[PDB]
């Protein structure tokens, strides 16, 4: 693990604790010995006002590899949720954290977390990463909305 | 292809670089080597590891107490024994399916026909007249001629391919070219007083000039520099440097006086690097897979740079 | 202040006026104005370099009236 | 000896470690031995492979199966027993190789192939202020680089990432390159034979036995048969283990059913060419170079797939309860598996077949290298090392190796050592102190309060141990670590020679702690900072 | 636009175009994108002078069709 990644993650943790959006969570994971590893994190994203996902608090794990910040972190919701852009193994994909499109080493934890939040608020069709949620959201909107509400109550705080 | 599976597995790394066909041509190749300074040992080892089916080496000297305590091929305390026979065991142990040959006869007494059964000849620690003889024989026999040596932080190599053919990768899939080079008597004895050579000289490395000084000193003193006689031999190199460069028509100041303090040694690093590049040239020429560099390349160790140059084309 | 020279795939040129140190607002408002299409399924290439969502012209290294062209979306893969 | 005595005695009296018994490592060690170096430390984790013999001249055919370090030592006793050689069959990331383990050496050079190990030794040497010589070899390419604390740029001044791992999201739905399907096969092997790493999970999880196609046509069933969550997403690894790794069932699941499941994404195939599903029954019943360099038929690849999965299931049965099987680039069963999977995927996405040779090439990321370039790189390394020990760091220069001479008619190019970047956070002159303490009795409470809060005026300490992986020992927010404040530092693995990084949220100044174990401190005190 | 030549360490010939005031940042990023190699893995050398990230054509002052050397500090040793 590169020392640059460690120092950068420490700076990100300090910045996030100093300033972060309300009722958001982003902390390093409790190691089995009791410490926290800054290279692998637990995060939880609340819903947005008036949105179908409002009220839910969706847990998300993100993985930092040794190439950070040159490489983006790999995020994943635990447990996986019913959204078109998330692989039902839990991992999520967007241009914000993908190398070849937009991943900039200078970006911080807060903005990528906001990106995942707005991605959840913006289920897209042009880049499907899952089948069931994609087809339901494309064809039967009301069942998709009902399932989104069920998920929101499922991951309520 | 008659390449066996385990032989390919032992070569598996280099096939991914230069392909099966180059390795097959190496298996069809035989190489002649001369002289076993640290450079001869390293070049023999690298040729052995490269995959040439047969390597023949020649030398005329035994192992002497004045030699350094390590040559990485000959066994511990092999003093008095022939260097070729002291090294052959480890040389064969480096690769079992390649056969090697050891010759004690001097290449000076060696007949012309002896060079015919080799596709490449390598020379080390030998007089310039014998270099001329072997090089002209090699050119007459359409065989590729290589030579080089190491002296302190300074090292050189030379390569004459004659009429040569090779392929390359199309780096902006293989494509065929050819190249022609000249004998040593054309290259080494180039007239620097000629206007074009004089013009190219001002951006020409002095490594060739110090090589010529060393060569001359080897021919006239009959032995290589040795640390026990640093002072008198050093002054001899300085005066013969003046003699050769003013006779050749170039100012002796182009070779700074401190060049003696660097060349008057035999060291593992500078030996190993020049031997590695010589082996690269040899395997490129034998495989005809990569474009050979031009006839001359030189290394200044204290300056930490290597220069390829064209002399006497 | 900065004269924008954005042109879409349909060769539609739209003019805007933004400051020197605009960072994200430029592209965000250009997206929201010309969109006709979801934001994620679009990109602008600027001298052959794909921009980031915060790449300002001053730290990009462009100036007034520099031509900026969109590119076909890469969301399909 | 032809070396200058002022330097010959220095290299014959000093101690230098070289890390990695590679071809570059073995050539480096031979060059050092011939140069006159007396005490040399060698460490390598890997064993001699059959393909390893192409470059490692110190390793013979008979030496396969032993540790690289042991065989390198034995080989150097074959021509120079006089040299003091220390061999370690271990990895550098092992914490016992602390700052003191590097401080003992006067010079150190790296001969690694993995970027992570290179970064780790970089950090360790900068901690021990021992000069480093960076190098790398690839085919006809090579370079050397001097790394000196506070004089030259460290290897982390310009952060260089490790090998390309690819996003995963692109390969898991729509591969478009042979590398894509190759890493897809690697991820699938990790998914159904390795650990439960959900990142490597690449095959979809669903009601696996069903041959899904447009579930919207059965919308009532999709919510009446099972609740929200898609029958709780039966795991692919669990499914394969329960089914006993049936070759036909696995083949149809990962080559017919999942392909149609992907084909449900009409929005994806409106631009990309849709793939095709292959069924085991029709493929089986449809009716020179190396052995690995020719592409085979899909039926032959399916047969190889079945044999490979049978062998891997047997190997898993050799393990207990389903223990993970680590992937390798030399294991015949796993490698046959990955080539079969990759070629089947290529035929799925209408792409050309790729022979086992190329899969071996780009699967393990095998970097080609010739003993020529390896030898020249080792020689450059030792030349630079003797320059460093001579004190001529100003004359030390970064030298690259070229396959073809440059237009400046140079083959070995010298470049001046760039001064270190002031803000790469690793070579900066960050303030450090060393504190001796009894690890087995001092606790985290004392560490946090007595040693940091009042001793160094830290109002919000969040001390962090830089073990090479990265974890914080305490947190500024007391709600995060107060449960383990009563534990000992030995309980958390802080041994002698360890080091911690401290920081504050209000003092905004960092301070580094170096750990020295000292039982002699007695009972009246548990710590002491060395002046 | 003012023309310059970049020849690779592996004798690969690539040909690029620039302004006097256009930072070489763009040039090196373009090269590593075309070659598909991480940015920090390439070293750019002019006649022996290391090309700094904060360098611009009116600072090193090349002529047209001049050669800028690149060398790639590869791992895998
Ligand atoms: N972390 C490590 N610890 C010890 N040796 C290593 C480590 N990483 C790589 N090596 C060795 O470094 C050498 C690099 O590979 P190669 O040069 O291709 O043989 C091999 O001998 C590896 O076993
Ligand atoms: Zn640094």
């Amino acid at each position: 693990m590169s020392g640059i990644a460690l120092s950068r993650l420490a700076q990100e943790r300090k910045a996030w604790r100093k300033d972060h959006p309300a009722q958001f969570s982003a902390v390093p994971t409790k190691n089995p010995d009791g410490t926290m590893n800054l290279m692998n994190w637990e995060c939880a994203i609340p819903g947005k006002k008036g949105t179908p996902w409002e009220g839910g608090l969706f847990k998300l794990r993100m993985l930092f590899k040794d190439d950070y910040p040159s490489s983006p972190p790999k995020c994943k919701f635990e447990p996986p949720l019913f959204h078109p852009n998330v692989y039902p193994s839990g991992t999520v994909c967007l241009s914000i954290l993908e190398e070849d499109k937009d991943w900039r080493p200078a970006i911080t934890i807060k903005q990528i977390l906001l990106g995942i939040q707005e991605l959840l608020n913006e289920p897209n069709i042009q880049d499907p990463k899952q089948a069931e949620a994609y087809t339901i959201y494309s064809q039967n909107r009301v069942e998709y909305e009902k399932r989104v509400r069920a998920q929101a109550r499922k991951f309520a705080p | 292809g008659g390449i066996s599976e385990e032989e390919a597995a032992q070569y598996d790394r280099q096939i991914r670089l230069w392909g099966l066909e180059a390795q097959k041509r190496l298996r069809a190749s035989r190489v002649l080597l001369v002289g076993l300074k640290g450079l001869g040992a390293e070049i023999a080892k690298n040729l052995i590891l490269a995959g040439v089916k047969g390597l023949t080496m020649l030398d005329h000297e035994q192992v002497t107490p004045e030699d350094p305590g390590a040559q990485f091929l000959i066994r511990t305390g092999s003093v008095g024994r022939n260097r070729a026979e002291a090294s052959l065991e480890r040389a064969q142990n480096l690769n079992p399916m390649v056969d090697v040959k050891v010759d004690t006869e001097d290449i000076e007494k060696k007949p012309e026909s002896f060079f015919t059964q080799f596709d490449a000849v390598c020379l080390t620690c030998c007089s310039r007249d014998v270099i001329v003889k072997v090089d002209q024989i090699c050119h007459k026999n359409s065989i590729k001629f290589f030579t080089g040596d190491v002296f302190g932080y300074h090292g050189y190599t030379f390569a004459n391919l004659g009429e040569h053919e090779f392929v390359e990768e199309k780096t902006k899939t293989m494509v065929k070219k050819k190249v022609v080079f000249c004998p040593v008597k054309e290259a080494l004895e180039v007239d620097w007083s000629s206007e074009k050579a004089k013009a190219a000289l001002k951006r020409t490395t002095s490594d060739y000039f110090l090589l010529q000084v060393l060569l001359k000193f080897r021919t006239d003193k009959g032995r290589d520099p040795s640390s026990d006689t640093y002072e008198e031999d050093s002054e001899l190199l300085l005066q013969i440097r003046n003699d050769v460069l003013d006779s050749l028509g170039i100012s002796p100041d182009l070779l700074p006086e401190d060049f003696v303090r660097y060349c008057f040694s035999e060291m593992a690093p500078v030996c190993a690097v020049v031997g590695g590049i010589l082996a690269q040239e040899i395997v490129k020429a034998l495989s005809q897979r990569d474009p050979p560099h031009n006839n001359f390349f030189f290394f200044d160790g204290m300056k930490g740079n290597g220069i390829v140059e064209c002399l006497g084309p | 202040y900065i004269k924008l020279k954005v042109i879409g795939q349909d060769s539609s040129e739209i003019h805007f006026k933004v400051k020197m140190t605009t960072h994200l607002k430029k592209l965000k408002e250009s997206y929201a104005q010309r969109q006709g299409v979801p934001m994620n399924s679009l990109r602008f290439l600027f001298e052959g370099q794909r921009i980031a969502d915060n790449h300002t012209p001053k730290e990009l290294g462009m100036e007034e009236e520099d031509v900026i062209e969109v590119y076909q979306e890469q969301t399909g893969g | 000896r032809g070396l200058p005595r002022e330097l010959a005695e220095a290299v014959a009296g000093g101690r230098v470690l070289v890390v990695g018994a590679g071809g570059i490592g073995c050539e480096l060690l031979k060059n050092l031995v011939l140069t006159g170096f007396s005490h040399i430390d060698l460490i390598d984790l890997d064993t001699i492979d059959v393909s390893n013999l192409n470059r490692q001249f110190l390793f013979q055919k008979k030496h396969v199966g032993r540790s690289k370090a042991q065989v390198a030592k034995e080989s150097v006793l074959q021509f120079y027993p006089k040299a003091n050689i220390v061999a370690y069959h271990d990895s550098i990331m092992n914490p016992d190789y602390n700052v003191e383990f590097f401080r003992q050496f006067i010079l150190v050079m790296n001969a690694l192939d993995n970027r992570a190990a290179r970064n780790h030794v970089n950090r360790m040497c900068l901690a021990a202020d021992v000069p480093l010589i960076e190098s790398g070899t690839a085919g006809y390419l090579g370079q050397v680089t001097t790394i000196k604390k506070g004089v030259t740029e460290c290897y982390e001044c310009h952060p260089k990432p490790t090998q390309r791992t690819f996003p995963g999201c692109t390969i898991r739905n729509t591969p478009s390159e042979p590398i894509h399907c190759i890493v897809w096969a690697k991820y699938l092997f990790n998914q159904l034979f390795g650990e439960e790493d959900a990142d490597q999970e690449v095959s979809p999880d669903r009601a696996d036995p069903e041959a899904a196609w447009e579930p919207t046509e059965a919308e009532a069933r999709a919510r009446a048969s099972n609740e929200d969550g898609d029958i709780k997403r039966i795991s692919t690894k669990e499914w394969a283990k329960s089914t006993g790794y049936d070759p036909v069932k696995l083949f149809t699941k990962l080559f017919k059913d999942d392909i149609r499941y992907l084909l449900t994404m009409d929005k994806l195939w409106r631009k990309r060419k849709p793939p095709v599903p292959l069924d085991w029954a029709e493929v089986q019943s449809q009716g020179l170079g190396l052995k690995d360099q020719q592409v085979l038929d899909v039926k032959s690849y399916a047969r190889l797939f079945s044999k490979s999965i049978e062998t891997l299931r047997v190997h898993l049965a050799e393990k207990g309860d389903g223990a993970e099987l680590i992937w390798d680039k030399d294991d015949p069963s796993a490698m046959d598996f990955v080539t079969s999977a990759a070629n089947l995927r290529m035929h799925i996405f209408s792409m050309n077949m790729k022979s086992r040779f190329d899969i071996k090439s780009m699967a393990g990321n095998i970097i080609p290298a010739i003993a020529t370039t390896n030898a020249v790189i080792a020689g450059l390394i030792v030349l630079e090392g003797l320059k460093i020990l001579s004190g001529k760091i100003d004359q030390c220069r970064t030298i690259f190796l070229n396959k073809q001479p440059n237009p400046r008619k140079k083959l070995l190019v010298p470049c001046a050592l760039d001064p270190p970047n002031p803000n790469c956070y690793v070579c900066a002159s960050k303030p450090e102190v060393t504190v001796r303490l009894n690890v087995h009795k001092v606790t985290v409470l004392t560490l946090q309060d007595k040693i940091v809060k009042e001793k160094f005026a830290m109002v919000a300490p969040d001390v962090q141990i830089e073990d090479g992986k990265g974890t914080i020992l305490i947190s500024s927010e007391e709600g995060e670590t107060e449960a383990n404040n009563h534990k000992k530092l030995s309980e958390f693995g802080i041994r002698n020679g360890s080091r911690l990084q401290a920081d504050d949220f209000l003092q905004d100044y960092t301070l580094l702690i170096n750990i020295l174990h000292s039982e002699d401190l007695g009972k009246d005190v548990e710590f002491e900072v060395v002046g």
